[PDB]
């Protein structure tokens, strides 16, 4: 609802649960399972018509919705390791995924 | 990367007697250490996990404990097929990483090896071949050293070497040592022989065989 | 009951890639890690990479990284690791291993790939009889069979089709030259050698090849 966050030709996605996430060790899956609420629930993308593919899609739903994020979350005076920056990659990920696939279908 | 230092690396113990093996970590990790146990060409097998769980199926003879860098797995008392290979790991961070291993060995008495020395077969050398065959049988312990004397002279070069297992039956070690030569080169000499150095005897025990006899 | 199925061996020419396969049953195959595990030969354990299923995030052994590529086929439960331009530092047993849920020890593995890397070709092994010739008492003589030139593994070696079964040592093969050597050695009383026969049998399947030595004194 309300997507077009222009922008800029940008498109913000609506908000989806987040899942239940291992990252194959013991150090990670704590630090996630307590951070994991310092990242993005929804993403930024340029309609899906626009891509190759889904890879390209997805790469630069990523680095959109990343960049944008670690803007607000900089005016607000925190910052982001590289831990930080390597999970909300995967999750971030994850969500471009199932942006697209959705994003895709719409063309019935 | 999180150094995983097993010791010892390998623990003689006799049927029945409990026995304990170290594993430590070169930063803390909390109890994020696990133990597998490996039998000779089997698969590793999961036997205590984050230093102290029991695992289903596994003996209740198994146990471990610790917390941040030193850990220890104990056996209350060794049935013989806990003969084998034991391994730690971590996976508190990545890498994951592995200790070096703590390989346990039944204890018996000290057994100086049966030596016997073989010539080349006629059928090798009318081939143009030349292996002279060393066979050490059932010795204990384990540690031998085996050189190669040609008319008085070592040597080291064509020479390949074979373990076996500890033996399931007498808890022996058996070794295979191989002199491979030319034919040619196996004619320019006459004496041939294998030395074996065990702990059973300061005096290295020689088997040697002359071509001109 | 999860059981994790691996091919038991590959042989593969240096340079060749080779990609193996772990097939998982028994449970829902992308709750859970794998993990694979590569072993040496005599050598001990040492961690290759891991994959979450789920997404196929992976992580490696810095040393692998470019060198196992690991995926999944989440259709088949199936987990592959493919690695590149073999060498003979390659050749070992390749183990795959599956977590637990959230907790990570290593709860589940496979029997092993074997993966011998070799130029060799399929090759029938020379079968030599080792005999004393000469003043060796104990009332007890050592015969032996040289097992020369072969490829690849196994050989299977037996004395008298099997009668004989009591004194044997047949020590694991080695590399000489590019291909497999192996010996056996057989303690009998000096009643019964030379007095009746002592034959060593080797079979060498991947040649279909079978041969009796008899051991004769001289
Ligand atoms: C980082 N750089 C590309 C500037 C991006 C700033 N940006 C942007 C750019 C051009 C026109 C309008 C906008 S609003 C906006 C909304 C969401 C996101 Cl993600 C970016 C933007």
């Amino acid at each position: 609802g309300a997507v077009v966050g222009g922008l800029g030709g940008y498109m913000l996605g609506s908000a989806m649960s987040r899942p239940m996430i291992h990252f194959g060790n013991d150090w990670e899956d704590r630090y996630y399972r307590e951070n994991m609420y310092r990242y993005p629930n929804q993403v930024y993308y340029r309609p899906v018509d626009q891509y190759s593919n889904q890879n390209n899609f997805v790469h630069d739903c990523v680095n959109i919705t990343i960049k944008q994020h670690t803007v607000t979350t900089t005016t607000k005076g925190e910052n982001f390791t590289e831990t930080d920056v390597k999970m909300m990659e995967r999750v971030v990920e994850q969500m471009c995924v199932t942006q697209y696939q959705k994003e895709s279908q719409a063309y019935y | 990367d999180i150094v995983l230092t097993q010791s010892p690396a390998i623990l003689s113990v006799s049927p029945g007697e409990r026995v304990s093996f170290s594993c430590r970590a070169s930063q803390n990790i909390g109890t994020s250490i696990h133990w597998y146990q490996q039998r000779t060409n089997e698969s590793p097998r999961l036997i205590i996990k984050y230093a102290s769980e029991s695992i289903s199926g596994i003996p209740s003879r198994f146990s471990g404990s610790g917390s941040g860098t030193d850990f220890t797995l104990s056996i209350n008392s060794v049935e013989s097929e806990d003969i084998a290979d034991y391994y730690c790991q971590q996976s508190n961070t990545w890498p994951y990483t592995f200790g070096g291993g703590t390989k346990l060995e039944l204890k018996r008495a000290d057994a100086a090896p049966t030596v016997s020395i073989f010539p080349p077969s006629s059928e090798q050398l009318t081939s143009g071949g030349a292996s002279v065959v060393c066979f050490l049988n059932n010795f204990y312990p384990k540690d031998i050293n085996v050189k190669w004397k040609i008319d008085g002279s070592e040597r080291q070069n064509g020479v390949l070497n074979s373990e076996t297992d500890q033996d399931s039956k007498d808890s022996t070690y058996s070794m295979s040592s191989t002199l491979t030569l030319t034919k040619d080169e196996y004619e320019r000499h006459n004496t041939y022989t294998c030395e074996a150095t065990h702990k059973t005897s300061t005096s290295p025990i020689v088997k040697s065989f002359n071509r001109n006899e | 009951q999860v059981q994790l199925q691996q091919s038991g061996t590959e042989l593969v020419m240096p340079g060749a890639s080779v990609k193996m396969s772990c097939k998982a049953s028994g449970y829902t195959f992308t709750d859970y890690w794998m993990h694979w595990v590569k072993q040496r030969p005599g050598q001990g354990l040492e961690w290759i990479g891991s994959i979450d299923p789920s997404d196929s995030y992976t992580s490696h052994n810095e040393k692998f990284k470019g060198k196992a590529t690991l995926t999944v086929d989440e259709s088949s439960s199936t987990a592959y690791m493919q690695l590149s331009s073999l060498t003979s530092e390659d050749s070992a047993v390749y183990f795959c291993s599956r977590s637990g849920y959230g907790y990570y020890a290593m709860e589940y593995w496979g029997q092993g790939t074997s993966v011998t890397v070799s130029s060799a070709k399929t090759t029938p092994p020379s079968v030599y009889p080792l005999a004393p010739g000469g003043g060796a008492t104990n009332s007890m003589v050592t015969l032996g069979c040289l097992v020369k030139g072969y490829f690849p593994e196994p050989v299977t070696v037996t004395w008298n089709s099997g009668s004989l079964s009591g004194g044997v040592h047949t020590f694991p093969a080695v590399l000489q030259s590019d291909l497999y050597t192996l010996s056996s050695s057989v303690t009998v009383p000096s009643s019964t050698w030379p007095s009746e026969t002592v034959t060593c049998n080797v079979a060498h399947p991947a040649s279909s090849t079978k041969v009796d030595k008899k051991i004769v004194p001289r």
